[PDB]
C-alpha cells in the first residue's frame, strides 16, 4: 500500500527463503516500473487507451517465417 | 570474407536454437540467462548479419530482443487480431498493478477475465464473439474459451511463461512492455500511432 | 544420452502441454455444437 | 537454481506431442472458420 | 572447437546466399532452371550438407539433379504437412510431365487440362468427400472444388515445381522437380500403369 | 505429515475448482505443487 500512496527447524529455513524471494521480487519491480513512469502517467494513459480503444483499432507486427512443407 | 567474431559466434552450438526461434517471432526476455548472455556478447555482429536478410534487430530500452521485418523483408511478417491486442494490454496493466505485489508475479486467468469485463463495452466484445449474444451465459463461456485460445497464441510468441502442472496460472515477462508503445509519448495517441506505423512497428487495421 | 534442462523450462513445457490439451478438447465440443446448429437449421428450413 | 536430467528417448516424445497438438488445433481452426462462413450464408439466405 | 572451415565462410559470404537460405527452409525444390543457384550449390554442396546437419536436417540431392531439404523426427525448424488433395495434384502433375506431347507443347499446359485430368482419373465420391463432408454432390460443390484445385496449384507453384508463364496465370510450365511425387514409382514399368495402380490402391 | 507445510493441491482434494477457490477465500512458493503454501 505504501507504494500505492506515492511512486520446526526446517520451517524457519523455508520461510527465510520465501522472504528473500519476496525482497528480490520487490527490488525487481521497483527497478522495472518506478524508473519508467516515476510520475504514474503511463498507467493512467494505458487505462484510458484500453477504455477508448475501440474508437480506432490497430495491430502490431512480428516476424513469422513460413513453416517447412512436407509430405506424409 | 567474414568478421572474426561473427564467424566464431555462428559456430557456437547454441546458435541454431536461437536462429530458428527468433525468426518465428519469439521475444527473448531476461529469464533465458544463457541465450540472453549470448546475444549480449554478440549484438553488433548478429545485427549486421540479419541486416543482410533485409530484416531489423531491435533491443528496446527494457532489455529484451525482437525481430522486426521491414517493407522489403526476405522473411514474411504477420499481425494479430483485436482480441489478442486487448489481452496484451490487460496483461501489460497487471504487471504494473501496485496491489499485485502480494502475488509475487504469479496470476490466474480468472482474474484476467474478470478484470477485462470491467473495461471493454460488454456488447463490443460480444459482437466480436457472437452477434446474437446479449449477455447470455453460453456466450460468456464462449468468450471464456476464446480468451484461453488467444493466451495460448500469445504464449507461443513469448509474452508469458506457463507454470506448474495446472494451466490456470501463468507468469508475465517484461517483454509485454511493447504493447505500451502507443502511450509511450505524451503527444496525441493518433499522431503517435501514425508515427509507429511509419517506423514499421504496427500496420493499421 | 541424458539431457539436462532447467526446472523452469520443464515446468513451462508441462503447463503449455496441459493448456493446449484443454483448448483442443474444448474446441472439439465447439465444432460439434456448431455443426449440430447447422444441421438443426437445415432440418427446420425443410 | 535446479535442473532436470532426462534421456533423449523420453524427451523427444513431448516435442513431437506438442507439435502434433498445434497442427491439429490449426486445422480445426480452419475447418471451424469454413463452417462459420457456411452458417452465415445460410442465415442471410433465411432472412 | 574448429570455428570455421575456410570454404564454409567463403560460401556463406556469397551475396546470393540469403535468398537461397530463406527459400530452402521453405522447402522449395531448387533445381536446374536457376542456373546461378544450381552453380552455387554445386560449388559448396558438401559443406552446406555439413552445416544444416546441426538443425537435424539432411540436405539431399535427388538423382535427377535437384535439391531439397528432408528433416527428421527431431527437427529444430517447424514443419507442416500439406493436405491429401495437394498430393493428388502433385501426382497428376507428375504424370503429365512424362507425356510425349510435352515436347510438342514445349511443356505449356493450362489449368483446364489439369482439372479435366483430375476429374476423369479421380473417384468422384472421394473428391466429393474432400470438397465438403456435407456436400450434396451438386454443381456448387464442383465449382468450389475447382477453386480449391486452383489454390493448391498456387501452393505448389510456391513450392517451385511449376512455373507461371508471362503475365497470365492461365499458362504454366512444368519442371523436372515433379519426380518427388513419382520417385515412389521408380520401377521400370509403364508410368501410367504404376500411377493408375497407386491411385486405385489409394496410395 | 512430516513436511509441516501443505500445498493447494491437497486442499482441493479435501465448478469444483472455482467453488474450492471461493471457499478458500497464504504463502506463495513456485517450487511447491500449485505454487501455494498455507
Amino acid at each position: 500500500q505504501l507504494l500505492n500512496k506515492d511512486w520446526i527447524i526446517s520451517w524457519g529455513q523455508q520461510s527465510i527463503d520465501l522472504w528473500i524471494g519476496y525482497d528480490r521480487h520487490v527490488h525487481k519491480f521497483i527497478r522495472t516500473a518506478i524508473d519508467m513512469d516515476k510520475n504514474r502517467v503511463f498507467a493512467q494513459r494505458l487505462r484510458q487507451s484500453v477504455q477508448t480503444y475501440f474508437d480506432e483499432p490497430w495491430a502490431l507486427t512480428y516476424a513469422n517465417a513460413d513453416r517447412l512443407l512436407d509430405m506424409r | 570474407v567474414m568478421p572474426v567474431k561473427l564467424a566464431q559466434a555462428l559456430a557456437n552450438p547454441l546458435f541454431p536454437a536461437l536462429d530458428s526461434a527468433l525468426r518465428s517471432g519469439r521475444h527473448i526476455g531476461l529469464d533465458e540467462l544463457d541465450n540472453h548472455a549470448f546475444l549480449m556478447d554478440f549484438q553488433e555482429y548478429l545485427e549486421e548479419f540479419y541486416a543482410r536478410y533485409n530484416v531489423e534487430l531491435i533491443r528496446a530500452p527494457e532489455g529484451f530482443f525482437y525481430l522486426r521485418p521491414r517493407s522489403t523483408t526476405l522473411i514474411p511478417r504477420s499481425v494479430l487480431s483485436e482480441l489478442d491486442m486487448m489481452v496484451g494490454k490487460i496483461l501489460c496493466y497487471l504487471y504494473l498493478s501496485p496491489e499485485r505485489l502480494a502475488n509475487e508475479g504469479i496470476f490466474t486467468q480468472q482474474e484476467l477475465y474478470d478484470e477485462l469485463l470491467t473495461l471493454a463495452d460488454e456488447a463490443k466484445l460480444l459482437k466480436l464473439v457472437n452477434n446474437r449474444s446479449t449477455g447470455s451465459d453460453v456466450d460468456r463461456q464462449k468468450l471464456q474459451e476464446k480468451v484461453r485460445s488467444s493466451l495460448n497464441r500469445l504464449r507461443r510468441l513469448g509474452m508469458v511463461w506457463f507454470m506448474g502442472h495446472d494451466s490456470s496460472k501463468f507468469r508475465i515477462t517484461e517483454s509485454v512492455f511493447r504493447f505500451g508503445a502507443d502511450v509511450r509519448a505524451g503527444d496525441d495517441p493518433r499522431e503517435a500511432q501514425r508515427r509507429l506505423i511509419r517506423d514499421g512497428e504496427a500496420m493499421p487495421i | 544420452d541424458l539431457v539436462t534442462i532447467p526446472r523452469d523450462v520443464w515446468n513451462d513445457i508441462q503447463g503449455y502441454i496441459d493448456s493446449l490439451e484443454r483448448e483442443n478438447d474444448s474446441l472439439k465440443n465447439q465444432l460439434m455444437e456448431a455443426d449440430e446448429y447447422v444441421a438443426e437449421l437445415e432440418e427446420k428450413l425443410n
